[PDB]
């Protein structure tokens, strides 16, 4: 199977620079041009520019000359994406895709989970954890809700996965609220059984990659 | 350079009904291809050349041209097609990408199940109380929470956040949280959020006692 898996979320203070990472397998790497697409959270989708792995031939957004360096490396299959002088208008979403025509004339293309850079001159935070129990005041018609509140970090993003993924149905993730402080917090929320709280056990995995957070609480009645 | 315009911005359509997205184009382009995206996903090809299916794609999907004119159908409007849409165009070595269409489902009136959480021993030994009142699975969107402090209307210490549209029922869920230091948490009784929505034929209230 295709897969393009980018590297985690970043800060950078103004003035910085940034190289984000593609790793690509499940095909010749050599086979397919590499595109780099940013999405600022909330300008849509934009192209930076494309790589060609098999020559080294590269093709450039005007917009993005300047900002950005492209390169790869063969021997590990990965691509890379180099942004300099950092600066606030830079925040966003940075995806690699690889798509091209095969010779056949099928159209190829597949795309990475995303990196969100952040540029600020504020410092990384760690998120505070607190499970929010299954209890009388948390029951609807034989269902019980339950969750994690994920209180005060910096910068996005927070994931959130329940029983390592193995419980999906049911579970409500929350866009981030911004706190008067300029920290952030979310919820994540599941609803389940009331009859097998004492048989299963609710475990949300909470993931901050810009403070390297990573973060099991066991959720109980 | 090629500037193209996508329409609408924005449209809410009935389960099975016919969706038209156009992108209209300055100048006429080599290849038009056609993406979508649900929140917190990376895009999907759909329809690549105008008109060819991508690998996978249903049938209710297609494309067309006429000119500088191109046109996105869904012949038959699913709950899993919510999500935002756009035209991509490559012309002369430079892929362009339109302004986006949000395509939104309608669906029957369903009001919220509430649920409140109090505050677990591990807050209030933090310092701060953040008492959370859950709305699960309700439809249309607009919803109000009120929150009461013994029968006391607050205002200025509460957040709330609302889910995308689910793309299996078309509904939303919604959290607010009220934020009180520990100390003014042990100064009163009744914790209530009271919720207003169109399902609702008057406002529901889920409580609880502190200390119980």
């Amino acid at each position: 199977q295709v897969q393009l898996v980018q590297s985690g979320a970043e800060v950078k203070k103004p003035g910085a620079s940034v190289k984000v990472s593609c790793k690509a397998s499940g095909y010749t790497f050599t086979s397919h041009w590499m595109h780099w697409v940013r999405q600022a959270p909330g300008q849509g989708l934009e192209w930076i520019g494309e790589f060609n792995p098999s020559n080294g031939r590269t093709n450039y957004n005007e917009k993005f000359k300047s900002k950005a360096t492209m390169t790869v490396d063969t021997s590990t299959n990965t691509a890379y994406m180099e942004l300099s002088s950092l600066r606030s208008e830079d925040t966003a979403v940075y995806y690699c895709a690889s798509r091209d025509y095969d010779y056949d004339g099928r159209y190829f293309d597949y795309w990475g989970q995303g990196t969100l850079v952040t540029v600020s001159s504020a410092s990384t935070k760690g998120p505070s954890v607190f499970p929010l129990a299954p209890s009388s005041k948390s029951t609807s018609g034989g269902t019980a809700a339950l969750g994690c509140l994920v209180a005060d970090y910096f910068p996005e993003p927070v994931t959130v996965s329940w029983n390592s993924g193995a419980l999906t149905s049911g579970v409500h993730t929350f866009p981030a609220v911004l706190q008067s402080s300029g920290l952030y917090s979310l919820a994540s929320v599941v609803t389940v059984p009331s009859s097998s709280l004492g048989t299963q056990t609710y475990i949300c995995n909470v993931n901050h990659k810009p403070s390297n957070t990573k973060v099991d609480e066991k959720v109980e009645p | 350079d090629i500037q193209m315009t996508q329409s609408p911005s924005s449209l809410s359509a009935s389960v099975g009904d016919r969706v038209t997205i156009t992108c209209s184009a300055s100048s006429s382009v080599t290849y038009m291809y056609w993406y979508q995206q649900k929140p917190g996903k990376a895009p999907k090809l759909l329809i690549y050349d105008t008109s060819n299916l991508a690998s996978g794609v249903p049938s209710r999907f297609s494309g067309s041209g006429s000119g500088t004119d191109y046109t996105f159908t869904i012949s038959s409007l699913q709950p899993e097609d919510i999500a935002t849409y756009y035209c991509q165009q490559w012309s002369s070595h430079i892929f362009t990408f339109g302004q986006g269409t949000k395509v939104e489902i309608k669906r029957t009136v369903a009001a919220p199940s509430v649920f409140i959480f109090p505050p677990s021993d591990k807050q209030l030994k933090s310092g701060t109380a953040r008492v959370v009142c859950l709305l699960n699975n309700f439809y249309p969107r607009e919803a109000k929470v009120q929150w009461k402090v013994d029968n006391a209307l607050q205002s200025g210490n509460s957040q709330e956040s609302v889910t995308e549209q689910d793309s299996k029922d078309s509904t939303y869920s919604l959290i607010s949280t009220l934020t009180l230091s520990k100390a003014d948490y042990e100064k009163h009784k009744v914790y209530a959020c009271e919720v207003t929505h169109q399902g609702l034929s008057s406002p529901v209230t889920k409580s609880f006692n502190r200390g119980e």
